[PDB]
RNA sequence: AAUUAUUCCCCAUGAACGAGGAAUUCCCAGUAAGUGCGGGUCAUAAGCUUGCGUUGAUUAAGUCCCUGCCCUUUGUACACA
RNA sequence: AAUUCUUGGACCGGCGCAAGACGGACCAGAGCGAAAGCAUUUGCCAAGAAUGUUUUCAUUAAUCAAGAACGAAAGUCGGAGGUUCGAAGACGAUCAGAUACCGUCGUAGUUCCGACCAUAAACGAUGCCGACCGGCGAUGCGGCGGCGUUAUUCCCAUGACCCGCCGGGCAGCUUCCGGGAAACCAAAGUCUUUGGGUUCCGGGGGGAGUAUGGUUGCAAAGCUGAAACUUAAAGGAAUUGA
């Protein structure tokens, strides 16, 4: 909880790995190694609704806690690595992602450079549900 | 009674063509016979477009797009409102709808 | 924030769920060129003006 | 029942001497108390920096991978590890109707790094051409393929890490292929898509700090 | 023929009701609503209905969101559907 | 939502390690193959159509009872392996009930080697060989001819485009060829103006691909395959309603 950057123009930026499922939404700031976590707000940590865990709600809510988190420890910017579930599974980000993304940006961070991390496969095993997939 | 002269696939000299997995379902369905769309959206979605770029440390700086290729079963493409039922004539209409704005 | 005039150049068509606003483009008063479309509430005519407590957010060309 | 930021020291972060600016960024470590050491935890990190972040204002579709080989200082001194194209660059390259021709080799520089250099090409459509498809035959992606290799190979054997990485910043590889593929089938999207590291030399100091200026 | 008070008059008696939950009806200009006046029933005879003036607005010039109904395409092994 | 996991630190993030499956996007009404089927690189091995030919043999050919090779998936026996998924089963919900759909586990199996079984809406629901009968635009391979563009800058000459012609292939569009009950089909046409060659096979609906005998297989089952009896329709295409 001191940052030894001097605050004149001097950007500090984490990384935080927003991974937005369909049934949850992780805001996740992470030093610039990626190893060293800092702060980790998820999407059901905020309210205690089993259902609604994955809102664009929930997600401003813990992307807003976060943003407070940071500038406490002295992360002035930070940069996006968006991701989806992926591997055999869908690759959209969920609609979590785009509430948690604008929050922390309109919280006062800045965004440096943003880009997608989901898990594609080159080719993968076989898949979750039957060959006649999810009857419903 | 005969509906599809080609049998609503794209298969002509093959025989077997590998089965590939419905993104909403995971239903087992043709390669050729599924209904294929390519979706590209920026990361951010319309209105927070003027909030993070404004918020961002770079002055123009062109956020990417996330590019999906998404496959359908007949049945999801359907319910989705993908592809509808059309005229016993304008079925045979191959040329995919204008797109101009 | 200051709440800025601007003069409605052009009734487009209504929108909402049962027909309650009106897509109209409208120029701002202090700026000649800067024309962006917003939903009006009530009777509105065309060549009349508005009160805008913010002058940035723009409605969906519908 | 302990703030867990209340023992952890910052660092700044020192990229090679090939890169023009040099402070990457701030890190951070629990400062020695015993068996586990600051320095011992803080080698072996890998950061991925935009070469548009490591150069003033540049590519964006570009990534390199710098690990801390060791720390003098309150400074970390990284070395090349790996690099890599974006998901966006990648996804909005590859497109329908044409012949998309992918190689690999394992070449091994002069002082011990063994790199694995990833190409990828597209065929190109021609400006007066009719047809949709502009496809390439197997014998002709084979021989492109063959180019591909023998130029990567040539290229990186001959010379030391500090010039093949020099070669990495602008793509005089990727411009090499794109030169000598023009009499088989023309390309226009040639970049070397991918490095890896697969075996590093024993790790000596005056070879890095000569390589950090 | 008025007990089980027909109708009307006078003194007396002085009740719940502080604007009404779920829900829900009708209506856009001399219209809603207030206000009274005739006709029908009628020996006795309006809290109904059917007509007439009198005073006279708020909101809207729209939409398919809800409720209904009607089309076109489509599927059908139904045609007392 | 619950069953499951988790302060013997799950989920999220970093650096490595192993395992066994699988080859995304490029991927097309594109290609190859007798059909089943076939997609990362490179090497080795034998095969094959089409094209080119003023090479060679000289009727050696087409179709085929008997007999034979291959034959998805599932399934059985033996050995290796076990990542994912998942018949059985163990629950958790929903429901009037759920022995299902939905969800967390999950043995056989899914993968490899060696023996079986020989069936699929194994489909173009359409045997093979040959000839004749409209037009147009593309496409994949081979050849041939021609302004011009681009690379080998030295451009002979090859490669990438462009414009046409020829032959084989996957398909498409169009029309009063003609046919057909029509839907539709340049073949499903050249059929009362009925005959080019040949193999298989159908005879109202059920009973029934059942019984029985034979044969094949370790088993599952495969191939061949009736009768008594019952019945006036079952069915095909297209039309108008609901
Ligand atoms: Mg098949
Ligand atoms: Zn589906």
């Amino acid at each position: 909880s001191l940052g030894p950057q001097v605050a004149e123009g001097e950007n500090v930026f984490g990384v935080c790995h927003i991974f937005a499922s369909f049934n949850d939404t992780f805001v996740h700031v992470t030093d610039l190694s990626g190893k060293e976590t800092i702060c980790r707000v998820t999407g059901g940590m905020k309210v205690k609704a089993d259902r609604d865990e994955s809102s664009p709600y929930a997600a401003m809510l813990a992307a807003q806690d976060v943003a407070q988190r940071c500038k406490e420890l002295g992360i002035t910017a930070l940069h996006i690595k968006l991701r989806a579930t992926g591997g055999n599974r869908t690759k959209t980000p969920g609609p979590g992602a785009q509430s948690a993304l604008r929050a922390l940006a309109r919280s006062g961070m800045k965004i440096g450079r943003i880009e997608d991390v989901t898990p594609i496969p080159s080719d993968s095993t076989r898949r979750k549900g039957g060959r006649r997939g999810r009857r419903l | 009674t005969k509906k599809r002269r080609n049998n609503g696939r794209a298969k002509k000299g093959r025989g077997h063509v590998q089965p590939i997995r419905c993104t909403n379902c995971a239903r087992c369905v043709p390669k050729d016979k599924a209904i294929k769309k390519f979706v590209i959206r920026n990361i951010v979605e319309a209105a927070a477009v003027r909030d993070i770029s404004e918020v961002s440390v770079f002055d123009a700086y062109v956020l990417p797009k996330l590019y999906v290729k998404l496959h359908y079963c007949v049945s999801c493409a359907i319910h989705s409102k993908v592809v509808r039922n059309r005229s016993r004539e304008a079925r045979k209409d191959r040329t995919p709808p204008p797109r101009f704005r | 924030q200051p709440i800025k005039l601007a003069r409605v150049t052009k009734v487009l068509g209504r929108t909402g769920s049962q027909g309650q606003c009106t897509q109209v483009r409208v120029e701002f008063m202090d700026d000649t060129s800067r024309s962006i479309i917003r939903n009006v509430k009530g009777p509105v005519r065309e060549g009349d003006v508005l009160t805008l407590l913010e002058s940035e957010r723009e409605a969906r060309r519908l | 029942v302990v703030d867990p930021f209340s023992k952890k020291d910052w660092y700044d972060v020192k990229a090679p001497a090939m890169f023009n600016i040099r402070n990457i960024g701030k890190t951070l470590v629990t400062r020695t108390q015993g068996t586990k050491i600051a320095s011992d935890g803080l080698k072996g990190r890998v950061f991925e920096v935009s070469l548009a972040d490591l150069q003033n204002d540049e590519v964006a579709f570009r990534k390199f991978k710098l690990i801390t080989e060791d720390v003098q200082g309150k400074n970390c001194l990284t070395n090349f590890h790996g690099m890599d194209l974006t998901r966006d660059k990648m996804c909005s390259m590859v497109k329908k109707w044409q012949t998309m021709i992918e190689a690999h080799v394992d070449v091994k520089t002069t002082d011990g790094y063994l790199l694995r250099l990833f190409c990828v090409g597209f065929t190109k459509k021609r400006n007066n051409q009719i047809r949709k498809t502009s496809y390439a035959q197997h014998q002709q992606v084979r021989q492109i393929r063959k180019k591909m290799m023998e130029i990567m190979t040539r290229e990186v054997q001959t010379n030391d890490l500090k010039e093949v990485v020099n070669k990495l910043i602008p793509d005089s590889i990727g411009k090499d292929i794109e030169k000598a593929c023009q009499s088989i089938y023309p390309l226009h999207d040639v970049f070397v898509r991918k490095v890896k590291m697969l075996k590093k030399p024993k790790f000596e100091l005056g070879k890095l700090m000569e390589l950090h200026g």
